[PDB]
């Protein structure tokens, strides 16, 4: 018997693969959609830390 | 959030990460003309994005004993890019700008600068010295073109005005302890709708710095000062033979 907690709660026995990411369909190419100027503070994509 | 920005205008852009908040002159947008204000009947044209991007003037340098700077607007552009090539053909202009201004340093640099935008800046001379003697100040210091023009006077401003009031037009300050740039938007100020973008110059930028440039040896004594802009809302009107000048 599983009387004890620390072994209700255990983490054993997880058969099960954790994926963050999942798979999408793509048949084509990505269709560019339309964009304007900005002059916005915050907002900055070009920065980036690699 | 108020430090990091980014300027994305045209085909170009620009980032900046040790920066401060952006400035609207006189506290409004730019705007293209209304079918009640404007006069001329002819149709306009408006490119959109050939003129409307960042073009990139010239690089001084900040020495210890320097004095200041100022540049005319739009008299920097008329020969650079497909903005010059309309102005040339056309007559009559209307437009906006955002202006941009880089100065680095590392943190044992100290300084202090003042980006004003003032309008009809025009500029008098000296009188001889004596005051009799009346002169007038030549071609290439009213429209010195984009390489800039130096002052001789500053404290005032080289028209009678002292620089302890410029405060009050569009202003920004580049302290190298806080900051390494300044945004300023500006619409287009004049009481007529269109006016000629070659005779006419609508506003002037000046550069000057209060606290010098001061620093220890072994460190980089090079400090330059580049001067980024933008044309907004373009528009043009009378279509002729190009005219230089």
């Amino acid at each position: 018997g599983d009387r004890v907690a620390d072994v209700i709660e255990s983490s054993i026995g997880d058969s099960v693969s954790r994926a963050l990411t999942h798979a999408l369909p793509a048949p084509t190419g990505q269709n560019t959609q339309v964009s304007s100027h900005r002059l916005d503070t915050g907002k900055v994509p070009a920065l980036q830390a690699a | 959030s108020d430090r990091v920005a980014q300027l994305t205008i045209g085909n170009s852009t620009i980032t900046t990460q040790e920066a401060a908040n952006i400035i609207v002159g006189y506290g409004e947008w730019p705007s293209y003309c209304s079918d009640s204000d404007a006069t001329a009947v002819d149709k306009p044209t408006r490119p959109d994005v050939s003129v409307n991007r960042f073009y990139t003037l010239d690089t001084k340098l900040w020495e210890k004993s320097s004095k200041g700077w100022y540049w005319k607007f739009p008299d920097v552009l008329t020969e650079t890019g497909v903005f010059g090539q309309n102005a040339q053909f056309h007559y009559l202009y209307r437009s906006g700008f955002c202006i941009h201004v880089q100065c680095n340093a590392s943190k044992f640099h100290q300084g202090a600068l003042l980006v004003a935008v003032l309008p009809e800046y025009v500029i008098g001379t000296v009188a001889g010295g004596t005051g009799t003697e009346d002169t007038h100040p030549p071609y290439k210091q009213t429209q010195p073109g984009a390489d800039g023009f130096e002052l001789q006077h500053p404290y005032v401003l080289d028209a009678g005005i002292p620089i302890s009031q410029l405060t009050v037009c569009p202003h920004q300050w580049i302290n190298l302890r806080t900051n390494n740039c300044a945004t300023i938007i500006v619409p287009y100020i004049n009481a007529l709708p269109f006016d000629s973008a070659l005779n006419h110059c609508n506003f002037g930028l000046l550069v000057v710095p209060i606290s010098p440039l001061d620093y220890d040896q072994g460190a980089t004594p090079v400090i330059p000062i580049t001067i980024t802009l933008a044309p907004m809302c373009s528009e043009f009107a009378g279509l002729r033979q190009a005219v230089t000048q």
